[PDB]
């Protein structure tokens, strides 16, 4: 029952501020980072920022400072996001997230509707596979450091569950199938056979320097 | 062995922790103060099966090899032995790895407990560094 319950669908005119919420329970925020992540549409992840609730320290992309601001209140537990003078752009799912070795937990997500630095390069963009084929996908960055890269696999409408951490090792309860490789700036995920449960959008993400960053991400069709 | 705190603070400092994932020095001499009061040898069983090694009580599950850990990962790849030595290199090189996945350091809950918040630069005025 370890959760984190994000507070609230939104539809807003441009121009407008939104301030969304994200409670857990199961653990103390105040014991944790919180982080927040972006996705619009049909396209990726973003990090925005973390924050860390016992003393309030926050840390964002550069890019979303001044836009969204994370908060949090120890005491309801609960972490929130700030965002100003929506634009079409903001248009997007926002999700809350705890990131520790095995023991990464999302929230289910957040839509707002707005109505009127290190590089992670992820090939193929998208692509068809067969009902038992052997699937590799790459990832390439500007030296990771060693190894601090997280495999994320995300199905239509789900958050995105972890399936690999410190590039190589396997998230509890993951299939044998999946395998992950490399260290330095190349890394890979291989699915031996592919099942058809493995049909979703795959996306590594470097948590070797601040601000953390996302692939492109990598859609497996059957 | 036990060791003195600013001599722990000197090793460390020369490991590279100081200010390592934006914690400074006192941070990690207050953990191993409060996870194993010096003393490198120290080990704690818990009730997974695991057991936390050496200064800075490195979890069996997921860092080092025990062979009796049910559900083990070993990120570090190696035997939880070397974490007890008098040399601290391998140590402070797995809690390198420890610190990076997105918590800070927080799965070390005596310094949790103990040390985060506090005042932990006490922990090396004295010390030649």
């Amino acid at each position: 029952q370890v959760k984190l319950q994000q507070s609230g669908a939104e539809l807003v005119k441009p121009g407008a501020s939104v301030k969304l919420s994200c409670t857990a329970s199961g653990f103390n925020i105040k014991d944790t980072y919180m982080h927040w992540v972006k996705q619009r549409p049909e396209q990726g992840l973003e990090w925005i920022g973390r924050i860390d609730p016992a003393n309030g320290n926050t840390k964002y992309d550069p890019k979303f400072q001044g836009k969204a601001t994370i908060t949090a209140d120890t005491s309801s537990n609960t972490a929130y996001l700030q965002l100003s003078s929506l634009t079409s752009e903001d248009t997007a799912v926002y999700y809350c997230a705890r990131w520790d070795w095995y023991f990464d937990v999302w929230g289910q997500g957040t839509t707002v509707t707005v109505s009127s630095d290190i590089e992670l390069t992820q090939s193929p963009s998208s692509m068809y596979t067969s009902l038992g084929e052997r699937v590799t996908i790459t990832c390439k960055a500007s030296q990771d450091i060693n190894s601090y890269l997280r495999w994320f696999q995300q199905k239509p409408g789900k958050s995105p569950k972890t399936l690999i951490y410190y590039a190589t090792s396997l998230a509890d309860g993951v299939p044998s199938r999946f395998s992950g490789s490399g260290s330095g700036q190349d890394y890979s995920l291989t699915i031996s056979s592919l099942e058809s449960d493995d049909t979703t959008t795959y996306y590594c993400l470097q948590h070797g320097e601040s601000p953390y960053t996302f692939g492109g991400g990598t859609k497996l069709e059957i | 062995k036990v060791y003195g705190r600013c001599e722990l603070a000197a090793a460390m400092k020369r490991l590279g922790l100081d200010n390592y994932r934006g914690y400074s020095l006192g941070n990690w001499v207050c953990a191993a103060k409060f996870e194993s009061n010096f003393n490198t040898h120290a080990t704690n069983r818990n009730t997974d099966g695991s057991t936390d090694y050496g200064i800075l009580q490195i979890n069996s599950r997921w860092w080092c090899n025990d062979g009796r850990t049910p559900g083990s990962k070993n990120l570090c790849n190696i035997p939880c032995s070397a974490l007890l030595s008098s040399d601290i290199t391998a140590s402070v090189n797995c809690a390198k790895k420890i610190a990076s996945g997105g918590n800070g350091m927080n799965a070390w809950v005596a310094w949790r407990n103990r040390c985060k918040g506090t005042d932990v630069h006490a922990w090396i005025r004295g010390c030649r560094l």
